RNA sequence: AAUCCGGUUAAUAUUCCGGAACCAGAAGGUGGAAUCAACACGGCAACGUAAAUGAAGUUGGAGACGUCGGCGGGAGCCCUGGGAAGAGUUCUCUUUUCUUUUUAACAAACCACACCCUGAAAUCGGUUUAUCCGGAGCUAGGGUAUGGUGUUUGGAA
């Protein structure tokens, strides 16, 4: 479930990838939700975990590895973190 | 092994008591080269003007020993 | 194909035997692959010594403590399931 | 035409280091120079150092001070990288021990 | 004996940034944050010229025959010919000119504009009235 | 929205690494000079020392002293807190001229001290005042 | 820790002589900087600056490291096109054959793989002789660092 709402929030809403795209969208406040991978290092996870709760966002801890998510999203590139700015058709921001 | 592009202080130099004497160098390419025995340096001096070096040689205190080319 | 059967193998040419050869290259196939770093996931980690795996990628330079040809062996991963399986228990 | 060593050392070894020069009287003749200097390397990533030169262990004793280290916390010491990881580590750090503490008092 | 002062020029609302004194040494032009261009004459002290057209600063140019001064606005530069001069002196003073891209009101007497990525700061004539050096602090490379 | 006026951040990069400062005006937009999201802050540089009942009150105001320090520095080189400071007077006097022409940054620099100094006998902002170790 | 050149003796020389340097340690002195906001500023940054106090205690680094394989740079030698000085050959032929044509330690200025900034990349791209690299931020644009057995002078003709 949690892998279908990814894929079509991309295809519906707005979204940035990566790391400082996602620490640039969480110091701007835009970002609604952080999606960070299982391999984010352990300082990198704390870092966003603090950006979040300043800006009050949910962050949701993806269970498969950073690659994993890529994949997932569909795009052939390994993503570490991941901020979801509107959910569009989508309603991951409930859930 | 120091090579001064300052007239004065290639003069304050000269005065300073650490200096013990002066040579003359008359290159073939017409360039005169002042260079000045110190204590722990030589400090050379060159200059493209003949009358410019020469206004610098009667600039030198008297007290000073100076040598023409070797 | 250079070589259909011997593999890596092949510097060691006729000598030593068949199968004390063929043994070795699964082995040594093993122990000259690239593995995917259970930290950054790219796959940089490579064998440095008997045991040690080392990530070559930039910013995770995370040394592994590992088997002697394979970063992760079998009784070892049995260790840790059991050992997570107690924990949880007690 | 051929040199020798200007030592009594023989045995090319790493003191016996040597270059060719050529001379105002013009003569090929050896220079015996030291070995080249390091670099100093951070503590924590083991990266070289950014903005020292690299000279033999004594030879750092000449420098002036700002030429041997970098104004910054632990300039000179850890890479500008590993000062930045323990800076935000140290205070997020910090933050859960206090929340922690304020979990745990009540 | 440069003595107390005993003429004051008033009139400015704001800081004056600079001001410059031309060759002939009886025209002064002032500029400051006001954007107001005025020129004053040292014998009487009035100020004749009160059309404004920031003034980061302005200077003269060095050939008498063509009195032409240079102002500095944020990242545009004008040169400016006042009518106040005789006209010979307009009609001297285009002949000069007549990266950064040219262009070509109260006697608003404009010759030649001057657009530059940063906002510059300083302004230096060369002694034959051909070279203008802008200088600006913000860039690097194309600072000056 | 998260670095605001007022907000305490720590500086991660520069001369001013691991130093605790204040938000003092942010141009998250950009600016010619700087074309990233920049903010001024105003933070310490030399923290007061520690100090102890015992200690009579010519050492007291001698190690209070504090030394302050004025940057813009960028978003990436800073990193946001929980904790806020009460900038009072301390609302306009920072703008790119006060960059500009170091005479309003030197102004700056000592109304900067003069709050710092006040706010610290005023015993507010402990955690803002206390060095961080790291 | 720190020395080079030229020369000299019947026999010694990186040791003597002439010239030119360097290191270690010691003391006060001149000049400059900081300081009553005691312990400097600049740059977003990587970091820079002629200076810019730091006891005890702790910690990091240099010293400080195998082997083979190509690839790139430098220096010396080798090769080579003219010039100039002598010398070889010349019955004939050879604008030619040969020798010479040099510049040390040291001082000074200058000189782009790691890193920083802007930026967000799938028509995936950059790139090596050798396929490694990138949303953990590629290419690209602009920077910072390392700076000699390189360059320009001084030495030094």
């Amino acid at each position: 479930t949690i892998n279908s709402k990814l894929a079509l929030t991309m295809k519906s809403g707005k979204y940035v990838l990566g790391y400082k795209s996602t620490l640039k969208t969480l110091r701007s406040g835009k970002a609604k939700l952080i999606l960070i991978a299982a391999n984010a290092p352990p300082l990198r996870k704390s870092e966003l975990e603090y950006y979040a709760m300043l800006s009050r966002c949910s962050v949701h801890h993806y269970s498969g590895n950073n690659i994993d998510l890529g994949t997932a999203c569909g795009k052939l590139f390994r993503v570490g973190v991941l901020a979801v700015i509107d959910a569009g058709d989508s309603d991951i921001l409930a859930a | 092994p120091r090579q001064i592009s300052d007239i004065k202080q290639f003069l304050e130099i000269a005065r300073r008591k650490d200096a013990t004497s002066a040579r003359i160098k008359k290159n073939t390419n017409k360039d005169v080269k002042f260079k000045l025995r110190c204590s722990k340096y030589l400090y050379t001096l060159v200059v493209a003007d003949a009358k410019k070096a020469e206004k610098l040689r009667q600039s030198l205190p008297p007290d000073l020993t100076v040598t023409e080319v070797g | 194909k250079r070589t259909k059967k011997v593999g890596v193998t092949g510097k060691y040419g006729v000598r030593y035997g068949a199968s004390l050869r063929r043994d070795v290259r699964k082995i040594e196939v093993q122990q000259h692959s690239r593995y995917q770093c259970p930290f950054c996931g790219r796959n940089t980690v490579k064998r440095t010594a008997a045991g040690i795996w080392c990530c070559n990628g930039k910013g995770c330079k995370k040394v592994l403590a590992g088997g002697a040809w394979t970063v992760t062996t079998a009784a070892a991963t049995s260790a840790r399931s059991t050992i997570r399986r107690l924990r949880e228990m007690v | 035409q051929r040199v020798t060593y200007r030592r009594r050392l023989a045995y090319n070894t790493r003191s016996n280091r040597t270059r060719i020069i050529k001379t105002p009287g013009n003569n090929i003749r050896y220079l015996h120079i030291k070995k080249l200097g390091t670099i100093p390397r951070c503590g924590d990533t083991g990266v070289p150092l950014q903005g020292i030169p690299a000279l033999r262990p004594r030879e750092f004793a000449r420098l002036s001070h700002n030429k041997k280290t970098v104004q910054r916390a632990y300039g000179g010491c850890l890479s500008a990288n590993a000062v930045k990881d323990r800076i935000v580590r140290a205070f997020l750090i910090e933050e859960q021990k206090i929340v922690k503490q304020k979990l745990k008092q009540l | 004996f440069p003595t107390r002062c005993t003429n004051v020029f008033i009139g400015h609302k704001g800081r004056v940034r600079c001001l410059s004194v031309h060759v002939s040494g009886n025209w002064l032009a002032s500029g400051g944050d006001d954007g107001v261009l005025r020129i004053w004459e040292v014998m009487t002290g009035r100020c004749v010229w009160k059309c404004s057209l920031i003034i980061q600063s302005l200077a003269w140019g060095p050939l008498s025959d063509s009195p032409v001064l240079a102002v500095a606005v944020d990242e545009t530069v004008y040169f400016i010919t006042p009518p106040i001069f005789s006209d010979e002196q307009i009609e001297a003073s285009k002949e000069l000119f007549t990266s950064a891209i040219w262009r070509r009101l109260h006697g608003g007497i404009v010759h030649a504009t001057v657009s530059t990525p940063s906002s510059i700061k300083s302004l230096s004539w060369h002694r034959r009235g051909d070279y203008l050096a802008t200088s600006s602090p913000t860039s690097s490379s194309q600072a000056v | 929205k998260i670095l605001k006026p007022g907000k305490v951040a720590l500086i991660t990069r520069g001369r001013f690494a691991g130093k605790k400062v204040v938000i003092l005006q942010a141009i998250d937009q950009g600016s010619k000079s700087h074309p990233f999201g920049h903010a001024v802050v105003a933070g310490v540089e030399r923290y007061p020392l520690k100090v102890t009942k015992s200690m009579g009150a010519k050492r007291i105001a001698r190690r209070s002293r504090v030394k302050p320090f004025i940057k813009v520095v960028n978003y990436n080189h800073l990193m946001p807190t929980r904790y806020a400071l009460e900038l009072d007077n301390l609302k306009g006097l920072i703008t790119a001229d006060t960059f500009k022409e170091p005479t309003q940054r030197s102004a700056a620099r000592k109304t900067v001290k003069k709050t710092f100094e006040e706010k610290y006998q005023s015993g507010k902002s402990a955690w803002f005042f206390t060095p961080l170790r790291f």
